[PDB]
């Protein structure tokens, strides 16, 4: 895999390279002139050697930093909590002020301290990349990814996304406030004389590290706790369903709207089910899009609802794959990231 | 109540509030308060806190100007600063031990800027007085 | 002259001598002067360096308690004290600056320790008495 990575690369330079010689100030062409640009960004290959590899070294080390993170006890350094076991669970279980206290502290004071000279000079390199390509920033290069251009009533600016997505965010704001006001109300009898009823919520009392997500919250901010939720697990299981017939019952979903049926090979090559301990594989739902025809989806498919949820969306995924296929490779993409 | 207070944080019962009155206590020839006077006053503050570690907990802790932080400084004179550890800016001191090392070089801070306990008032730490001996 | 001093150096020009006499202007109820006042004294200086760089030569200098270099403490209390640059130790002010700047704010660091121009004693900075005013 890392020597065909490795010539995929090589030759997506050097295409990059000689694609240079059709500027875009004469193509008239949209869909030609989409794949120059798509072919034409120079990316890292615009900086010095040194500085390439100096950006490649401290990327590098920020990500064995992070994933390296361990928390130690002083008392006694052998034993240390990474992040994905036990720190999560710390994080999204316990109840106790102090304890999600320390774990939040610790997380953000053994990783973040690592990386903030890394972090600063990233920035610095980035910012000079981004300026060698004609770009006001690095955080515009990053915006680029939805402008338009010389498309009538349909051009966008990357300057326009920040003004739309503050706008939006103004119009999210009245729900946002009615929701952060009922839960930081009912956080307030969890842990007590810690959640002031006038102010915020303390980064480390949103059921997760980062407070990205509050669903681990949802048991201390259950509205009627008495029903229970609409769980269809155990009927599964009482059907007997494999994850064999899940797959088809998402495809008869799908054909049901008019989307077509799914491929020949796609059953016969896909992981639909976790091949055991003797073959070793990952087990994050991804869909692959090979080429030529081959859409795959690779699964460690249990028996839960959730396990349904995550195939439909697999699956969603592989219907936008498959829609395009007509289009050039290099269009062979969504409209944009999102 | 809808709504955040940008105001309001879990370490702000930690803060001790300090207002300041140049021009009553002194009148004329007043100090103006520039960014070198709020530098003595952390080094005061340091000063104290060193002070107090010293002679009660018999513990050499190396304070700094940078140990003092301060917020919501104000015309009037009239901030919120809180000290920190030497070098551990999760860890605060706790109130109370400001408080007794406040009350301990209550004397010298004053002196440093020419106030009398009325002019450098600490919102919480109130003088005494002196008892009215009597005669025989 | 066979042998050499080791006390001499080419940057010794610079160094400013600071006596003072705790025990005579206070008589009872000195303070002692341990780390913590020397602390204090460094960040007097600085600040008083502060203020000379802003008053005069317009300049924002960030001087500290780690820029006022200290040596020759003695029971006397009786010491040699020179400024740096903020962050360069091989730039030294010149000591025409620095007498200019003790000068400047000689009687905040007065106060800050309750001492009156003779019990703090810069040998090299004298003070002036004032002029006696006539009758008409
Ligand atoms: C800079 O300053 C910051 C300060 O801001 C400083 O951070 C602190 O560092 C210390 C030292 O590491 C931390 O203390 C550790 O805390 C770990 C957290 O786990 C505990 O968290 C709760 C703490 O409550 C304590 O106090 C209460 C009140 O006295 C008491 O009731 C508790 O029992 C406890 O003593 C605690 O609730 C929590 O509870 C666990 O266990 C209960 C059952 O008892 C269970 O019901 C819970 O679900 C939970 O599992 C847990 O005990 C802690 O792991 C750690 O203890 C280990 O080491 C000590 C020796 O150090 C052993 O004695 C112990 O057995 C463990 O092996 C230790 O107590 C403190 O939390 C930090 N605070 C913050 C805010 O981060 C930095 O270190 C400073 N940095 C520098 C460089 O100086
Ligand atoms: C931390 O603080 C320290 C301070 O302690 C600081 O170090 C100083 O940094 C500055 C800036 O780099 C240095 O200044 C440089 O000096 C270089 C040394 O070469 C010269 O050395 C003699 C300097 O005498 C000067 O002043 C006298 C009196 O005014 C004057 O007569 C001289 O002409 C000169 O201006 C000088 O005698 C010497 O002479 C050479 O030329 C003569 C002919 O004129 C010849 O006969 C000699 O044989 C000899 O060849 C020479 O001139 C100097 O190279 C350098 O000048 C270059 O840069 C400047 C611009 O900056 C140009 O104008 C110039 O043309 C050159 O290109 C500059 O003058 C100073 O010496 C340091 N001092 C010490 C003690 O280290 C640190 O930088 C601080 N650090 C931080 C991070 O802030
Ligand atoms: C831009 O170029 C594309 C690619 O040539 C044009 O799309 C068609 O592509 C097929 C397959 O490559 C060709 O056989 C056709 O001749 C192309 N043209 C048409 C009209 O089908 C596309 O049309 C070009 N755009 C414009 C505006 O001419
Ligand atoms: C990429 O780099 C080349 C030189 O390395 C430069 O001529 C060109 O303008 C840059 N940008 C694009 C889009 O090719
Ligand atoms: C579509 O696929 C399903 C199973 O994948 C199959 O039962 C059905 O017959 C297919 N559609 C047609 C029209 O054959
Ligand atoms: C007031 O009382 C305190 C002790 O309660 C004492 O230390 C302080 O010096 C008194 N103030 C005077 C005597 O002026
Ligand atoms: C002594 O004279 C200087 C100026 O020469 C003056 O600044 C200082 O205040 C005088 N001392 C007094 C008036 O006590």
């Amino acid at each position: 895999m890392n020597n065909a990575g490795d010539k995929w690369s090589a030759f997506l330079k050097e295409q990059s390279t000689l694609a240079q010689m059709y500027p875009l100030q004469e193509i008239q062409n949209l869909t030609v002139k989409l794949q120059l640009q798509a072919l034409q960004q120079n990316g890292s290959s615009v900086l010095s050697e040194d500085k390439s590899k100096r950006l490649n070294t401290i990327l590098n080390t920020m990500s064995t930093i992070y994933s390296t993170g361990k928390v130690c006890n002083p008392d006694n350094p052998q034993e240390c909590l990474l992040l994905e076991p036990g720190l999560n669970e710390i994080m999204a279980n316990s109840l106790d002020y102090n304890e999600r206290l320390w774990a939040w502290e610790s997380w953000r004071s053994e990783v973040g301290k690592q990386l903030r000279p890394l972090y600063e000079e990233y920035v610095v390199l980035k910012n000079e990349m981004a300026r060698a390509n004609h770009y006001e920033d690095y955080g515009d290069y990053w915006r680029g990814d939805y402008e338009v251009n010389g498309v009538d009533g349909y051009d966008y600016s990357r300057g326009q996304l920040i003004e739309d997505v503050e706008h939006t965010f103004e119009e999210i704001k009245p729900l946002y406030e009615h929701l952060h006001a009922y839960v930081r109300a009912k956080l307030m009898n969890a842990y007590p004389s810690y959640i002031s009823p006038i102010g915020c919520l303390p980064a480390h009392l949103l059921g997760d590290m980062w407070g990205r997500f509050w669903t681990n919250l949802y048991s201390l901010t259950v509205p009627f706790g008495q029903k229970p939720n609409i769980d269809v697990t155990d009927a599964m299981v009482d059907q007997a369903w494999d994850a064999q017939r899940i797959f088809k019952e998402a495809e008869k979903f799908f054909v049901s709207v008019g989307l077509p049926n799914m491929t020949q090979g796609f059953w016969e090559n896909s992981m639909l089910t976790d091949p055991g301990n003797v073959q070793k594989a990952v087990c994050h739902p991804t869909a692959w899009d090979l080429g030529k025809g081959d859409f795959r989806i690779l699964m460690c498919t249990k028996v839960t609802m959730d396990d349904f949820l995550t195939a439909h969306h697999e699956m969603g995924h592989i219907q936008y794959d498959m829609a395009y296929a007509a289009q050039p490779f290099l269009l062979r993409n969504g409209a944009n990231e999102g | 109540f809808v709504g955040w207070s940008t105001d309001w944080s879990p370490y702000a019962d930690q803060s001790i509030k300090v207002r300041i009155s140049l021009k009553s206590a002194l009148g004329d020839k007043a100090y103006e308060w520039n960014d070198n006077e709020m530098y003595l006053f952390r080094s005061s503050v340091a000063y104290a806190m060193r002070q107090y570690f010293l002679k009660v907990k018999n513990q050499m802790i190396l304070f700094g100007e940078e140990d003092v932080r301060v917020a919501n400084l104000k015309p009037r004179i009239s901030f919120n600063f809180f000290v920190t550890a030497p070098k551990n800016v999760s860890d605060i001191i706790p109130r109370t031990e400001v408080e007794k090392a406040i009350r301990m070089s209550r004397s010298r801070i004053n002196d440093a800027f020419r106030l009398n306990d009325n002019s450098l008032e600490f919102l919480g730490i109130q003088p005494t007085l002196g008892p009215p001996n009597q005669p025989p």
